RNA sequence: AGGACCGAACCGACUAAUGUUGAAAAAUUAGCGGAUGACUUGUGGCUGGGGGUGAAAGGCCAAUCAAACCGGGAGAUAGCU
RNA sequence: GCUCGCCGGAAGACCAAGGGUUCCUGUCCAACGUUAAUCGGGGCAGGGUGAGUCGACCCCUAAGGCGAGGCCGAAAGGCGUAGUCGAUGGGAAACAGGUUAAUAUUCCUGUACUUGGUGUUACUGCGAAGGGGGGACGGAGAAGGCUAUGUUGGCCGGGCGACGGUUGUCCCGGUUUAAGCGUGUAGGCUGGUUUUCCAGGCAAAUCCGGAAAAUCAAGGCUGAGGCGUGAUGACGAGGCACUACGGUGCUGAAGCAACAAAUGCCCUGCUUCCAGGAAAAGCCUCUAAGCAUCAGGUAACAUCAAAUCGUACCCCAAACCGACACAGGUGGUCAGGUAGAGAAUACCAAGGCGCUUGAGAGAACUCGGGUGAAGGAACUAGGCAAAAUGGUGCCGUAACUUCGGGAGAAGGCACGCUGAUAUGUAGGUGAGGUCCCUCGCGGAUGGAGCUGAAAUCAGUCGAAGAUACCAGCUGGCUGCAACUGUUUAUUAAAAACACAGCACUGUGCAAACACGAAAGUGGACGUAUACGGUGUGACGCCUGCCCGGUGCCGGAAGGUUAAU
RNA sequence: AAUUCCUUGUCGGGUAAGUUCCGACCUGCACGAAUGGCGUAAUGAUGGCCAGGCUGUCUCCACCCGAGACUCAGUGAAAUUGAACUCGCUGUGAAGAUGCAGUGUACCCGCGGCAAGACGGAAAGACCCCGUGAACCUUUACUAUAGCUUGACACUGAACA
RNA sequence: CUUUAAUGUUUGAUGUUCUAACGUUGACCCGUAAUCCGGGUUGCGGACAGUGUCUGGUGGGUAGUUUGACUGGGGCGGUC
RNA sequence: AUGGUC
RNA sequence: GCGUCCGUAGCUCAGUUGGUUAGAGCACCACCUUGACAUGGUGGGGGUCGGUGGUUCGAGUCCACUCGGACGCACCA
């Protein structure tokens, strides 16, 4: 079938992304929301 | 201007309008811009006009709504056929090298010697303003206010046609049936509007819906009732009164409030 | 010339037999429909939960739909087991 | 190692995606592998990714994102001008041979080609933020000219056959050579050239634009492939000295001709259709600003550049998406034979695999299949399933009709090989031979040679000649819907929705109307022959009565009447 | 008739026979003119019916070749399950018995099958009821709202008549 | 006081000419390489229109809830 | 405006 | 099978309009007209307003139920 992840790191990249995360006033919370908790994979750059 | 013959369904209803007097090669180079197909989306990205998407890349062609060049005589070149009115579009080229588009009068060929500005004769092509024009002599691209640009009556074949000539005003009759006040000096252009037979064209078929750009329109009694006021039903059923999508009447129930107007509106059409 | 015909790629999925802790949480084998058009397809961008999108079945929106997914009020309230 | 089998438009040969040592070389079999296991895509360790030319950045953009100021929202912020980014598209350059256990257009071999400055000698007009030309652009269609490509000849070398025959019109291989560089053919486009003047291109223009006169009759562009050079070089039958069964070094004949032919190329060209087919830059031209001969541009030589980054490997699967080493899915590039209309189909070569459990016996029963005496739908809800028809050519073909259709209506007839017509014809191609010559890649007369249908007539084998594989069951009355389409991914594809057409009605433009508290945007750079809403659903014949309820439209003298 | 309940209405073709089909009648329970009437060439993976061709669909099933199922070798699951030394009957009885009461047959234990029972086993039933339980939906159910428009006041000015 | 109508005024309505408040999704010049914005020059409209406060009407566009029990099972009848 | 039937 | 309009002359009628008192069209013909039939007229009977009660002297009439026809049915698989 046409499955559900079909991969594209120049999608994934801007979506899910750390300059993606950037921007949205709304997101520097979600970064805060994770340094605060102290995760390894902040973001899914690499 | 002849039916198609019935070889297959899909031409069996098919009258096309077919015109030998134009231009079959590539538009003039300077005058053409990009006009890209908007989708019925606006800057918020959701659909506010429906039906709209699809078709063919639309050129657009500019064309002098204005006309503002007084004094100088203008031959004809060619005519073309502009995709985006349902007009034809004239070539000028004037006495000094300039070429422009104009909107092409019903007695329009290559050959003809038209003359824009207030000092013009009166003959099909020419244009003047409205307090040197004699009253009766039907006019296209009337302008509401002076220098504004061709604004009124700019269709495929229609005019309207100077009634009374009082005062510092001018009062028309459009092509809807209505008068209108105009100041006494907006620049409009004698003659009618050439391509009188696009009313006369049938398309044929779905596929010339979807190559203009008409996308399907689903009418009200389908939908469930979440989405339409009309829906329901175990079967069929309209018991309710007909509406819009949002709730308004729509068989008769007048919307026009723009009161700023109301100085020139001399009666409804009825 | 064709929203033409018979027909492989390609797209779709009408009937029957397999199989329903199977090779697959929707497929396989013999047959089927369209197949220069209102088509099919790779890339990118746009729309957003009472809102998006709909050639209209309440369909579909990350294997979830007559109101999605995650965290919080919340140890919501329960004459009922 | 050698018998057998399977795909050969794939399961063969490669790349962009995505994964991230899965790649090669030693060593190990405890877990992993659906079995055994010395083997591995497994465990450990070591090696392996070489660029001026090929891909990313880079100059310029499309959708669209952000957006100094600016406008508008309670703050968050929402849009949006100047600008700034965004590949999926435009922009300079390299082809072949050889080597590694594992990389090559990247290293080596002869040969290239472009883009930058700098420095010389010669002549003088250069300029960017604007101007102009150009980049610059659909769908369908037929021909013509070729090539990759294949076949039979020409030649070179080897073979005389495990049993009947095989010194020959006999058997097998081999016949390959690129980029670049002068030439301007098939074929396509445009008439050139001299001069006066101009309100136009945001100011100037000596190029584009537009009036005007003199002439000159072909000037310029475009461009597939052979043709000359590249190239006395490389490759190549091999004979073959070592020789571990690892391979190594010298050597090395032919290297021509015809015929056929693409979906590739001339082709960004031609014809024609209505639904009328992008941008800015690189590339050229043009000027007033100004530097007044220092800069600055244009020719041969010489110098060095040309940095960084990514290149292994899988990439229709065992390495990506699907929890499995999953009968699932995923976009581009190349296209051999004998039949064949053909990328269908049947067997094949180049190439790859026998799909990680087996050895047996020959029960009921079940899955997948081949055959069948008499009858031939009596089966059942129902011809469900199965069987059957099935191609090319010719004669022929009903009611009905919107003149097209129905129609491949229905039904029939010939088909294998051999010989002759013709020792291979009609046709296609085309070498010599000769003539002028406006000259070159000539133009004609010319017919060698090659290739090769289709038909008629005799003759012959079988039970059967479209023999296998592919390859329509036909006809008779109705119900619904005009049709082509589309949806309930994952139990309903239908009579449901759509549609061309008709009709009401709203809207004169800062339109109605929708997403938005608001700026603004769609509507459209559209203007009533246009747009939105509703409803019916081609076309033919038609669309009648009822304004009392309930909507809606028009009236404003009268009674009831808010805030104030 | 896709609408017709009394109904297989009534007649005629089609069949030996025809509750469906095609053609007429009208006593239409309750068609009907743009939520459209009737009609129609072509078309439909469409609804219904008869005919020729064709045969395992069938009367009536027989044989054959292959991948399983049976045996031996290696790897090796899952649903379930209070416990178990787990027979038939007539009767009792949460009222439809392997056990209770009476009676009669039966040496203990495996593989190959058939599927009647153990109210077999996955799903705290969807059907109706109960819930002063909720989601969406409709309206002339109630109560308020966005938007629409009505007048007063401000931004709001002078003369005028 | 029945109840008029002439000098002056006390205050809201009905209409018209003007413009300085506001309007301009009308042209021209500047910031400017700029159609957004802002500055002035003008033309047209103008005491309207547009907007804030309260009030009348309309308002399933949108929202929260209600709709009883008894009953030889419920709805329908009865009954309270 | 009155004037059907035999 | 809430409840309604309701229930009458040889045919449909009106009359409950919060109560008392009897109103028609059509039409059976004897007679007035026309040569002759009606189109016109006098006329006589024809309603305890289905039935049983009560408020009531005065009710066809203000009503609770019974037979008959139309006017609304939802729930239920
Ligand atoms: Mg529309
Ligand atoms: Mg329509
Ligand atoms: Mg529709
Ligand atoms: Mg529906
Ligand atoms: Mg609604
Ligand atoms: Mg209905
Ligand atoms: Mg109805
Ligand atoms: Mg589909
Ligand atoms: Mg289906
Ligand atoms: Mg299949
Ligand atoms: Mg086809
Ligand atoms: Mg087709
Ligand atoms: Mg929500
Ligand atoms: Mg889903
Ligand atoms: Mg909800
Ligand atoms: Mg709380
Ligand atoms: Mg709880
Ligand atoms: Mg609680
Ligand atoms: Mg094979
Ligand atoms: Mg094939
Ligand atoms: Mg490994
Ligand atoms: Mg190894
Ligand atoms: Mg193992
Ligand atoms: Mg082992
Ligand atoms: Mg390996
Ligand atoms: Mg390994
Ligand atoms: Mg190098
Ligand atoms: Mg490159
Ligand atoms: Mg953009
Ligand atoms: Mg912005
Ligand atoms: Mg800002
Ligand atoms: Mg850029
Ligand atoms: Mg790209
Ligand atoms: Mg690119
Ligand atoms: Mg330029
Ligand atoms: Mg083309
Ligand atoms: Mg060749
Ligand atoms: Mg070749
Ligand atoms: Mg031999
Ligand atoms: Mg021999
Ligand atoms: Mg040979
Ligand atoms: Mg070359
Ligand atoms: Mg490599
Ligand atoms: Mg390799
Ligand atoms: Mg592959
Ligand atoms: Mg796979
Ligand atoms: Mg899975
Ligand atoms: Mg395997
Ligand atoms: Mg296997
Ligand atoms: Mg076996
Ligand atoms: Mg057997
Ligand atoms: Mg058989
Ligand atoms: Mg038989
Ligand atoms: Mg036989
Ligand atoms: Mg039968
Ligand atoms: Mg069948
Ligand atoms: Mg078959
Ligand atoms: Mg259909
Ligand atoms: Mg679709
Ligand atoms: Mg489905
Ligand atoms: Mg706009
Ligand atoms: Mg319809
Ligand atoms: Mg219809
Ligand atoms: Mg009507
Ligand atoms: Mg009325
Ligand atoms: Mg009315
Ligand atoms: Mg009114
Ligand atoms: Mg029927
Ligand atoms: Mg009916
Ligand atoms: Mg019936
Ligand atoms: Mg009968
Ligand atoms: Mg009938
Ligand atoms: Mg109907
Ligand atoms: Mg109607
Ligand atoms: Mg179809
Ligand atoms: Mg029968
Ligand atoms: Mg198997
Ligand atoms: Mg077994
Ligand atoms: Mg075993
Ligand atoms: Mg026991
Ligand atoms: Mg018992
Ligand atoms: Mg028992
Ligand atoms: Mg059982
Ligand atoms: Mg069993
Ligand atoms: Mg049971
Ligand atoms: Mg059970
Ligand atoms: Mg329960
Ligand atoms: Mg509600
Ligand atoms: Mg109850
Ligand atoms: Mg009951
Ligand atoms: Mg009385
Ligand atoms: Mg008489
Ligand atoms: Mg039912």
């Amino acid at each position: 079938m046409k499955r559900t992840f079909q991969p594209s790191v120049l999608k994934r990249n801007r979506s899910h992304g750390f300059r993606a995360r950037m921007a949205t006033k709304n997101g520097r919370q979600v970064l805060a929301r994770r340094r605060a908790k102290g995760r390894a994979r902040l973001t899914v750059s690499k | 201007v002849v039916k198609c013959k019935p070889t297959s369904p899909g031409r069996r209803h098919v009258v096309k309008v077919v015109n030998p007097e134009l231009h079959k090669g590539k538009p003039f180079a300077p005058l053409l811009e990009k006009n890209s197909k908007s989708g019925g989306r606006n800057n918020n990205g959701r659909i506010t006009t429906r039906h709209i998407g699809g078709g063919h890349k639309q050129a657009y062609r500019i064309v002098d709504f204005k006309r503002n060049k007084d004094g100088i005589p203008a031959v004809v070149e060619r005519l073309e056929y502009d995709p985006n009115r349902s007009a034809n579009i004239a070539l000028v080229l004037y006495k000094d090298g300039e070429r422009r588009y104009i909107l092409a009068p019903k007695g329009l060929k290559a050959g003809d010697q038209i003359q824009s500005g207030v000092d013009a004769a009166i003959k099909p092509g020419n244009t003047l303003p409205m307090r040197n024009i004699p009253v009766g002599s039907t006019v296209h691209n009337v302008e509401m206010k002076p220098g504004k640009g061709g604004q009124l009556a700019r269709s495929a074949g229609t005019y309207v046609q100077i009634v009374a000539r009082d005062g510092a005003y001018v009062t028309l009759r459009l092509r809807s049936g209505e008068m209108r006040k105009v100041e006494a000096d907006c620049r409009a252009t004698l003659g009618e509007v050439g391509n009188a037979e696009h009313m006369l064209r049938v398309l044929g078929k779905a596929g010339a819906a979807r190559w203009r750009g008409v996308r399907p329109t689903v009418r009200g009694t389908a939908m469930n009732p979440v989405d339409h006021p009309h829906g329901g039903g175990e079967g069929r059923n309209f018991g309710k009164h007909p509406v819009t999508p949002w709730g308004v009447q729509t068989k008769g129930k007048k919307t026009r409030s723009n009161k700023r107007t109301d100085k020139f509106i001399v009666r409804r059409r009825s």
